[PDB]
RNA sequence: ACGAGACUCUGGCAUGCUAACUAGUUACGCGACCCCCGAGCGGUCGGCGUCCCCCAACUUCUUAGAGGGACAAGUGGCGUUCAGCCACCCGAGAUUGAGCAAUAACAGGUCUGUGAUGCCCUUAGAUGUCCGGGGCUGCACGCGCGCUACACUGACUGGCUCAGCGUGUGCCUACCCUACGCCGGCAGGCGCGGGUAACCCGUUGAACCCCAUUCGUGAUGGGGAUCGGGGAUUGCAAUUAUUCCCCAUGAACGAGGAAUUCCCAGUAAGUGCGGGUCAUAAGCUUGCGUUGAUUAAGUCCCUGCCCUUUGUACACACCGCCCGU
């Protein structure tokens, strides 16, 4: 049998263009599930969350702020609607769009701080692939959340726009701006 | 951490000393023997003692241990320690000596030995580490 | 083991200038019977029995009775 | 140019609070090459790092 | 030798044992309803028998007893090849959470818990003890622990569908938990029953959550402070509003400076429900479930506490000692 997310999005055609991030994005055959809800124990051991499917990771990271903690069914519904909107707008597989957005959003070089409480001085360092995936997901969710607040626009539409802009590489997205600023500061701290 | 307190180690060593014959490399047989021979008022303490006894038995099978010694092991070590070569390693058809050694032997009227062979002494006298 | 191995008593005595307090703790001995001590031993006390003497076998002997 | 490198051995924990990790990395293009790098975030042996500037080297502990 | 560990309670596994009408399951009879195009060895039934003269079996699910089970045991690495550490297989589980907790001390808190208690003070115009009325809550202002919010991942109106821990009619002692019928629009009022409890409330129809409807970035149908007028319950007594209900009124608040708290998995947070106080009664506390994550498997940078070396004119121990005008 063929397993498709939400019953309509296949995973075979999706492919990852980054060799570094191939081992930390779980979208492929053995990680193909019907729904982004498994009640799994991924936080028990280190590096075990790299085996969690990336859609479920987005769903987990969308339960903010504290007024939305634990409401995972609403988050699953939001993700479903966002994928529908993405497919309508672009015309391609929303999973590929999500993979491209996560690849483009992850910072590649960061700056580590040495700070005496007021003044701070920094030095440029590298970012591991797992932290790249984590920070990309966090930035995407934060951008969607800030876009939807105090505006007549569904959270699903804002999430879809954020993902589309991040996958396209456009600077209209929150995640791309944050990544560019972090990398500029890291470059200047060399 | 999984460090064993001295109670478990002492009980395991005494059990292995007294009942080495009845034990082996199986944890479950060891834990069945321990309750037969010893009085442990706890199940978890008995399991810890048996699990250390199994590890110690494996270590003994690998080789001697710094601690306990088995009577059978001691007797077998005696047999391994009575090893005797067919010929003496001291027996040599030719033994090399320095001229001073030959003079010392001569002063003790032992200069007639045929096994002795006088070797040329080292020409240079440099036997000290270079100070620096 | 403090519950069944230790006997405690607290008392007050009124002397001319005030109250004195007395505390007494007694640790009972282990008794197989329950007369003058706890029946069960301390949890961490392990008593390993001394093995009995065994005759070393030399020749196969068959005994029929 | 941007280079890819493979983590060969994890060396230790550096930083004021120990946030960074010191590791040994070998370039994919030239397997003979190997340098010492500081990485931010959880990293283990076999990970692939993206070096934007591959000439810099870190003072090992 | 004490402390640590061991130990006790608790949470996970047992289709193996023990045995249950104050727990059930399955099966078989009766009955109600649906499909006469498949009417059937058909579907639904928290509807009635199957122990008590005779009319079924059995513990999977529920309760609680006795035992088992996990020991870093097996494998591969790293280690002095030791003590032990990492990974993996199998496995319910490879670190569940609490209780108890040493030698020595503090001028730490408590005389307002005690018919524990030494000294003072007072004892009939009482600092004893009752009764009546007030106060403890009084408001130019500062400081802590908290509740509700600043909305659309929302509010409102309907519909649908799931828990656990516990309490319950009291020596004095008056005051219990409530099913069902009727009246009222609601807070409530009348009847008439069960329960001293796995028996009755109760299959505890909980809230978040789920599915539809309305609203549409407007201090707005967000928020609900402050006030006006009515109604009802507890009490001997409600004014300085006990509490509760209904119309009306509709404040600040658009995420919060310097600074600062708690937390590593069924955890944080969201959401309700019990117990204590309780004639009247939770914005507190102590427990219980339900939904359920981001981040980390490190360090001595901040804070603090331990060790080792070292210096001392300190020992009431740096809140010290000490010099000169
Ligand atoms: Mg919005
Ligand atoms: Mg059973
Ligand atoms: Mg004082
Ligand atoms: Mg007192
Ligand atoms: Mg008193
Ligand atoms: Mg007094
Ligand atoms: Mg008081
Ligand atoms: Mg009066
Ligand atoms: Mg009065
Ligand atoms: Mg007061
Ligand atoms: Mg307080
Ligand atoms: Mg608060
Ligand atoms: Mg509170
Ligand atoms: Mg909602
Ligand atoms: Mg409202
Ligand atoms: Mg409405
Ligand atoms: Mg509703
Ligand atoms: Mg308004
Ligand atoms: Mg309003
Ligand atoms: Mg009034
Ligand atoms: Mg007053
Ligand atoms: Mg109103
Ligand atoms: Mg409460
Ligand atoms: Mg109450
Ligand atoms: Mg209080
Ligand atoms: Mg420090
Ligand atoms: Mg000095
Ligand atoms: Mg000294």
């Amino acid at each position: 049998p063929d397993i498709k997310l939400f019953g309509k999005w296949s995973t075979d055609d999706v492919q990852i263009n980054d060799i570094s991030l191939q081992d930390y994005i779980a979208v492929k055959e053995k990680y193909a599930k019907y729904l982004p809800h498994s009640a799994g124990r991924y936080a028990a051991k280190r590096f075990r969350k790299a085996q969690c499917p990336i859609v479920e990771r987005l769903t987990n990271s969308m339960m903010m702020h504290g007024r939305n903690n634990g409401k995972k069914l609403m988050t699953v519904r939001i993700v479903k609607h966002a994928f529908e909107i993405i497919h309508l707008l672009t015309g391609e597989n929303p999973l590929q769009v999500l993979v491209n957005a996560i690849i483009n959003s992850g910072p590649r070089e960061d700056s580590t701080r040495i700070g005496r409480a007021g003044t701070v001085r920094r030095q440029a360092v590298d970012v591991s692939p797992l932290r790249r995936v984590n920070q990309a997901i966090w930035l995407l969710c934060t951008g969607a959340r800030e876009a939807a607040f105090r505006n007549i626009k569904t959270i699903a539409e804002c999430l879809a726009d954020e993902l589309i802009n991040a996958a396209k590489g456009s600077s209209n997205s929150y995640a791309i701006k944050k990544k560019d600023e972090l990398e500029r500061v890291a470059k200047s701290n060399r | 951490g999984r460090v064993r307190t001295k109670t478990v180690k002492k009980a395991a060593r005494v059990i292995i000393e007294k009942y080495y014959t009845r034990l082996g490399n199986d944890f479950h047989t060891n834990k069945r023997v321990c309750e037969e021979i010893a009085i442990i008022p706890s199940k978890k303490l008995r399991n810890k003692i048996a699990g250390y006894v199994t590890h110690l038995m494996k270590r003994i099978q690998r080789g001697p241990v710094r601690g306990i010694s088995i009577k059978l092991q001691e007797e077998e070590r005696e047999r391994r320690d009575n090893y005797v070569p067919e010929v003496s390693a001291l027996d040599q058809e030719i033994i090399e000596v320095d001229p001073d050694t030959k003079e010392m032997l001569k002063l003790l009227d032992f200069g007639s030995l045929s096994n002795l062979q006088v070797t040329q002494p080292t020409v240079g006298m440099n036997f000290k580490t270079p100070r620096g | 083991p403090v519950n069944y191995y230790v006997d405690t008593a607290v008392r007050h005595v009124l002397l001319r200038q005030g109250v004195l307090g007395i505390k007494v703790k007694i640790m009972l001995p282990w008794d197989p019977t329950g007369k003058i001590g706890p029946k069960k031993p301390l949890p961490d006390h392990v008593s390993i029995v001394e093995p009995k003497d065994e005759i070393l076998p030399t020749t196969p002997i068959s005994e029929q009775k | 140019p941007i280079k890819l490198a493979r983590v060969t051995k994890v060396l230790g924990r550096t930083g004021s609070q120990g946030q960074c990790t010191q590791v040994r990395v070998e370039f994919m293009d030239d397997t003979s090459r190997s340098i010492i790098r500081n990485v931010k975030g959880p990293v283990r042996e076999g990970d692939v790092l993206t070096l934007l500037e591959s000439e810099r080297e870190a003072r090992r502990l």
